[PDB]
């Protein structure tokens, strides 16, 4: 009983990379649980000004 | 790194002690060009390329 | 106060080779602000190079300055008799203007 990820399929390859950020490494459970759903993550996204 | 390999690093998301190049002065050159050894120096930067 | 001190006092011993004339300095020679001159027995010096490496009018390229820092050197890459002469250094850097011992002396 071990939920761990294994594929990751976004992007080829990249020549020119301008911003990176990685955050320090943390746990997750990934463990897929049975009933109904007790997590609420709102976000909002804006561009202005640059 | 050699010279024909030359080896980048970018410096991201960090305050910088811009008071890290001369006052040891062991380098020969601390020759600075555009921003110089200065208060400019030691300000907001974009990106940071070694 | 930047003392100079020539290092080959008289490496040079009627030369028939290239040399390594050289000039260090108690705080290093800030901008390349040195300079090299020829003088020869019973007349005045003459300039032979400026800055670090720059050459001069009417002295061949053949003398070759190749320094940074504590600048230090002056190279005859093909060595002629009649240029023979005791060669000095002196410093812009702070000093009032001073001047090394001198490197080919008899
Ligand atoms: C004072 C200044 O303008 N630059 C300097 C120099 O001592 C040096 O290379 C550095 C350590 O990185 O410490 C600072
Ligand atoms: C135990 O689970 C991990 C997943 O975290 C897996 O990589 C490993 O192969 C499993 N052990 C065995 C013996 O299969
Ligand atoms: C990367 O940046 C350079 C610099 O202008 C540009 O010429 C090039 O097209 C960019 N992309 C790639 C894939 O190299």
């Amino acid at each position: 009983k071990s939920w761990m990820e294994s594929e990751f399929r976004v992007y080829s390859s990249a020549n020119n990379c301008t911003f990176e950020y990685v955050s320090q490494p943390f746990l997750m459970d990934l463990e897929g649980k049975q009933g109904n759903f007790k997590n609420l993550r709102e976000f909002v996204f804006k561009n202005i000004d640059g | 790194a050699s010279v024909y390999a030359w080896n980048r690093k970018r410096i991201s998301n960090c305050v910088a002690d811009y008071s890290v190049l001369y006052n040891s002065a062991s380098f020969s050159t601390f020759k600075c060009y555009g921003v110089s050894p200065t208060k400019l120096n030691d300000l907001c930067f974009t990106n940071v390329y070694a | 106060e930047i003392v100079l001190t020539q290092s080959p006092g008289t490496l040079s011993l009627s030369p028939g080779e290239r040399a390594t004339l050289s000039c260090r300095a108690s705080q290093s020679v800030s901008g390349s602000y040195l300079a090299w001159y020829q003088q020869k027995p019973g007349q005045a010096p003459s300039l032979l190079i400026y800055g670090a490496s720059s050459r001069a009018t009417g002295i061949p390229d053949r003398f070759s300055g190749s320094g940074s820092g504590t600048d230090f050197t002056l190279t005859i890459s093909r060595l002629e008799p009649e240029d023979f002469a005791v060669y000095y250094c002196q410093q812009y850097v702070n000093s009032p203007r001073t001047f090394g011992q001198g490197t080919k002396l008899e």
